[PDB]
């Protein structure tokens, strides 16, 4: 007889464990797995480490305010810099692999607050300019928190993001984002969001370093409060692990 | 602290930052000063080798 | 005994979050740490401790 | 033998192995396969060394005295007692009630002291080691009827050979001999208090049978306890602070451990 | 073994100054009994059964409680006699010793 | 009336032995036992728990 | 289905119920039981009252304040004043029993304390003086706290006990007092601890004034604490249950 | 056994046994009667003195040291290495991993040293060898309170009689001694390079229990190995140049052999 | 429980053996152990090389 | 066991001459640390984890630059001290030694 707001995810030489959980989101009903021989087209043989790339890799925290918008990573950019992950994928001319998300924010029974947590397939996201298009180093950030901004950014000559909470950077309504895998934090209940995402692609295997896969996000659509006395630095921390990862075309390193 | 009862407490509170470290030390059990005094630490003093595993609970 | 050979690694422990505490509350904890050995230890050459010191017949 | 680790993979469940109560005594009894993926590893390491047997069975002197063949000091008497040494009193004072017979050795050697004497021709020396029970006759001076060892335990030896050894049986009221002892012999509970109570272990006399020159010589006795057939209950911890006294636990408050530098130095 | 070996006693000058030496035998110490009183050189002797009064300030002064049983105290009186007084008793297998500190 | 044992040896030979004394205290030490039940110092609770279940539900 | 957290004990016409707790601890794994007839040496019939001492008797409390070193207590000195069991001893002389020891020690949320809870058996303790020994009425307390000292008690002519808490008076390290039966109270979780003790002693049975089987300890390893405002008297509270407990050797009584 | 020679005769045929390559490892197996023409000769010599067993047992002295009975030396130690001879060392360096038992002999001489005193009339002398493992206490004097040997293994041996021989089982945390390491204890790669860094056998420690007279006099002891149980791996070549330290293989570079006249030269 | 093995003798006898002690680190050596392999060293290639026929063809 | 114990040092005159003698404790030594700078006569002396300042031409210009973690270096000032510098460290099991050839 144990209470089903523990939960325990094993995964290489790590481990996440829970008190208090909601469930575990398993992406469109599939679980991740490795490429058939049906589904292949490369010919040479893949390499799976299978152990030093598919553990958990936790990025650096971000202060939620009570006046934060919100905060979007994506998840091939992400892990580039980070541990074998990164040094395989760099190597490596195709890779393969899917993803799960840990997001962790703990606050006490008198903080209230509440944190959408959705993964995004192809978020392509528009530039502040109507002609021109969304810098690099702008949209991406490298192990950094990415935040949104309430009101529109101003139009000029400058490869700058539209970074709209409301519009999200899409141009979609920010409540119909529920459509992709969501979990949602509420400090009163839920502590953390676990979301599980096998490999969605239009192509069987893809260059990592010049598409993402999918976009985390995490936006408090409620805000965050609390009275004079409580503490005021709360943090959210992100932990990320490749699953089933599998890569061809090795040759020199770059990008 | 050697000399109180507060050796063994290890202190954490809350800080306008995150990533901090709290504690570190070797994994000595014979020799380091932090295990030389507990009872598996000095069962290993009477002893020149050791070999398995080791738990640490933290309440 | 200490060496260079047969070295062990390292321990440490960060705050993967934050500690959150409300109002009219300590915010000041504290951790206990318990040490013991699995169910494969094993220990080898009986030796005399370096811990004990006779200066005469008590 | 030890056991073998086994293998585990990734896992995604309610189970939580690692996430208990330290309250309860209840030591856990985790693995590391629980937290983490492992391979199978058999294991021959063999937990043999580590038994109470192995770590009690070995020779250890418990006390070394002199003696003459001339002038005033001219035999040796020791009451029989292991806390007169630190290291032997340490290792058996991990545990409240131990049982176990005893053997005994004891290593004789002589030594020509300075004097003005001439021709000085020494034969070979025999040596006399007598136990008197508690209550037994006790030895007034060298040359004493007591010596005539009807039922005393007696043993003699001539320098030179191997060292003298016999065994002795559990010698015990009680069914456990007791390190550590918490009370009083008088039930007013005004006088002795400690384990002292409780030991009664005899005296051991030594002497030599035959001057055997003319000059001075001093030999010194250094006797060697080693437990046989042990048998032990309730472990303690081991002695922090260093020792006083043989009769009591008498000591000197001292640090819990050695100091370093920081909470995040590793040395 | 004599209990409370390290002892000081605080007497006022002018009243008899009470020294204690209780000793319990051991059942392994069994020789002829000898009491001697050290003043820090002896006051008293007991020995051989005997008692023998040393000290010419405290001749007459000094004289036993009540020994054989175990008790092997004194009773001193006309104190000036600031001193440490070592009360030893001797058994053939074993020994020990008390020492009392008296001020005034 | 003599007893024939195992040797200690390592992993991955018999022995002979005859009791001269007649005492039984006389013999040599007892090196081979190897048995142990740390459940007494481990575990010592009423209530059995189990690893993968919670300590207190 | 119920809650592992409830307990209730009943011995003699006295009951003990708690709300929370952690577990039982059961001594060396024996539950305490009577002198059967193999292990016996006095020939003369034992007398077994079985309900007039085998109850719960109650101690006084004790406050625990911010700076308490500790408090021990003699299980069998304890007992001798209060109820039958005290006057069945005096009377006879051999007496062979066991004993259960419930700590009460309730707080709110709020409130944070450790307190660790240790019976030891033969628990010799020394005296400040190296020289002499402890003497009775310093070492033992009827009914009373007998708290420990943090800092060494000053060496003279005088049969006081050395009461350093982290020598615990025995001369061995506090930390590992946990090799015998051994209970934690965490006010954020354990309100009381239970254990219960076998009779453990080199003989059968023992006269009980002029020696102690076990010593009990209560030494709070984490300092309690709290904010202006919440109730500063923090009271623990100590009952012990005689169990199976025989006499033999009926004479005049005293000691 | 060695096998024994066949009968061949002549022979007109394609075979080549004799022309081969050498480029390749392969070491020829042409037997004489692939050359020439032979007779049947059953051989029964046998291979057996020449098995590392009977080639590494047998003893070998590896140090002797000295101590006194009066002044300052007064007790001896020495860090257990085989290093410190040629002779075995040569021996053991022909392969690369050895896994054996050792068994120990010590040979323990005294002599009285020149001085002035008088009457000298000496007693027999004992002698106690003791071992200090990796970590264990070692004695600063020769009445230092380590001699208790409470759990240190150690020998006493009175002069005269057969010498003192003890057995020692494989001690090592690897699974074969080496001979020789490519490589450093330090990661940073900055420190000591060598076997050395490997070698961790403890100290043994000798003295005179007893003085035995007024005059100086001086003990000798010597150490003896021998090699039981032998396992032997991977062979390498012999040591051409001269040793020089203990610790290492520096050596000074040496002709390849010896010299003739010519190279038609038969001597 | 003792062993009995053969001398060796010349070319062209049983002994009796008893161990005494229970330490299998105590016993004598190994002197008859005659067993040789040398395709390790000598011949060391991994396709087989006839003598008769050549080498490199 | 010293690291490069055969080693020449040239140094420029004004310039403070840095000397280095880091060691390795072996597991076999366990014993009393002793640290000794000889000038080919001592300059430093390191005992009973105690550091006295022996040279009259070199007092007041020879300290530790660091002992029980391992280094036992100097760094002597002022040079004009053309010698042979011998750094020996003691431990009660085993001793190593490293001699430095100091120009100008
Ligand atoms: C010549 C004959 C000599 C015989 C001497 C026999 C003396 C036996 C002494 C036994 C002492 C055992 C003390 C154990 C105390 C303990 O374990 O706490
Ligand atoms: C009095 C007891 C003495 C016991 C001393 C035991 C010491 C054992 C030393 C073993 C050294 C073996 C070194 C082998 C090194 C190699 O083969 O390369």
């Amino acid at each position: 007889g144990y209470s089903d707001r523990a939960r325990s995810i094993t995964l290489g030489n790590s481990t996440i464990t829970t008190q208090e959980c909601a469930n575990v989101v398993v992406g469109y009903g599939v679980w991740p797995d490795y490429l058939k021989d049906s589904e292949a087209t490369a010919e040479d043989q893949p390499t799976q480490p299978d152990v030093a790339t598919c553990r958990f890799y936790t990025l650096d925290s971000v202060q939620w305010q009570k006046t934060s918008p919100g905060w979007w990573w994506k998840l091939p950019d992400a892990l580039s810099n980070l541990g074998l992950f990164g040094q395989n994928m760099q190597y490596h001319y195709l890779g393969r692999t899917g993803y799960t998300v840990h997001v962790q924010c703990n606050a006490s029974k008198f903080h209230q607050g509440c944190l959408l947590v959705v993964c995004v397939p192809e978020a392509e996201m528009g530039c502040a300019t109507l002609d021109n298009t969304p810098s690099s180093a702008e949209l991406l950030g490298g192990d950094s928190a990415k935040e949104f901004a309430d009101k529109p950014v101003a139009s000029g000559s400058n490869k700058l993001v539209q970074r709209v909470v409301y519009n999200a950077g899409m141009g979609v309504g920010v409540g119909n984002l529920t459509i992709f895998p969501h979990q949602w934090i509420n400090l009163r209940t839920n502590n953390s969001a676990t979301i599980v995402m096998p490999y969605t692609n239009s192509v069987p295997m893809d260059n990592m370093f010049r598409h993402n896969n999918v976009t985390l996000m995490v936006i408090p659509f409620v805000p965050l409060d609390y009275c004079p006395g409580s503490t005021t630095y709360v943090p959210i921390t992100v932990t990320i692990a490749p699953m089933c990862a599998e890569y061809n075309g090795l040759r020199l390193a770059g990008h | 602290k050697v000399n109180s009862m507060e050796a063994y407490q290890i202190p954490v509170r809350s800080n306008e930052g995150s990533g901090t470290q709290v504690f570190g030390f070797p994994l000595q059990p014979g020799y380091s000063s932090v295990f030389s005094r507990t009872l598996l630490g000095e069962i290993l003093n009477y002893y020149t080798h050791w070999s398995g595993s080791i738990k640490l609970t933290f309440m | 005994t200490s060496d260079e050979y047969t070295a062990g690694g390292f321990i440490t422990c960060w705050y993967q979050t934050n500690i959150v505490v409300p109002a009219d509350a300590q915010s000041s904890c504290y951790i206990m740490c318990f040490v013991s050995a699995c169910n494969d230890f094993s220990v080898r050459l009986l030796k005399d401790t370096p811990f004990i010191s006779q200066q005469n017949f008590f | 033998r030890v056991a073998d680790t086994v293998g585990t993979g990734p896992t995604n469940s309610e189970a939580i192995p690692a996430l208990t109560a330290a309250e309860t005594g209840h030591t856990s009894q985790v693995v590391p396969g629980d937290t983490m993926q492992t391979r199978h590893v058999k294991n021959y390491h063999s937990r043999s060394e580590s038994t109470i047997e192995n770590f009690l069975c070995r020779s250890a002197c418990v006390y070394f005295t002199e003696y003459e063949n001339s002038g005033a000091k001219r035999y040796a008497e020791w009451v029989l007692t292991p806390r007169q040494a630190a290291q032997l009193r340490r290792k058996l004072e991990f545990f409240t009630y131990v049982r176990f017979d005893l053997e005994l050795t004891f290593v004789i050697t002589s030594t020509q002291q300075p004097s003005t004497t001439q021709n000085q021709d020494a034969q070979i020396l025999t040596h006399q080691i007598m136990y008197v029970p508690p209550g037994g006759p006790v030895p007034d001076k060298v040359d004493s009827y007591v010596w005539q060892t009807s039922t005393n335990p007696s043993v003699f030896w001539t320098e030179g050979n191997a060292p003298p050894r016999m065994s002795i049986p559990f010698l015990s009221i009680g069914n456990a001999y007791s390190n550590f002892y918490d009370g009083w012999s008088e039930f007013s509970r005004n006088g002795v208090y400690g384990i002292n109570t409780l030991n009664n272990m005899g005296t051991l006399y030594a002497r030599h049978v035959n001057a055997g020159s003319t000059g001075p010589i001093k030999s010194t006795i250094r006797i060697y306890f080693k437990p046989k057939h042990v048998k032990a209950w309730i472990p303690r911890p081991p002695r922090l602070c260093q020792y006083e006294k043989a009769k009591n636990v008498n000591f000197q408050p001292s640090g819990v451990t050695t100091t370093r530098q920081s909470i995040t130095t590793m040395t | 073994s004599i209990t409370t070996p390290e002892e000081m006693i605080e007497k006022a000058k002018g009243e008899t100054a009470y020294l204690p030496c209780k000793f319990t035998l051991s059942p392994e110490d069994q020789g002829p009994l000898d009491i001697e009183w050290l003043i820090s050189q002896v006051i008293i002797l007991y020995s051989g059964d005997k008692i023998y009064d040393y000290y010419p300030d405290l001749k007459g002064r000094v004289h036993f409680t009540s020994l054989k049983s175990g008790d092997a105290s004194i009773n001193v009186t006309n104190l000036q006699d600031i001193g440490t007084y070592q009360c030893k008793v001797k058994k053939a297998p074993g020994v020990a010793n008390k020492k009392i500190h008296l001020v005034v | 009336g003599a007893q024939v044992s195992t040797q200690k040896t390592g992993a991955h030979i018999h022995y002979t032995n005859i009791n001269y004394y007649k005492d039984a205290a006389s013999n040599s030490a007892n090196r081979q036992d190897f048995t142990q039940d740390p459940g007494k110092f481990t575990e010592p609770v009423k209530d059995i728990m189990i690893k993968s279940l919670p300590a207190l539900n």
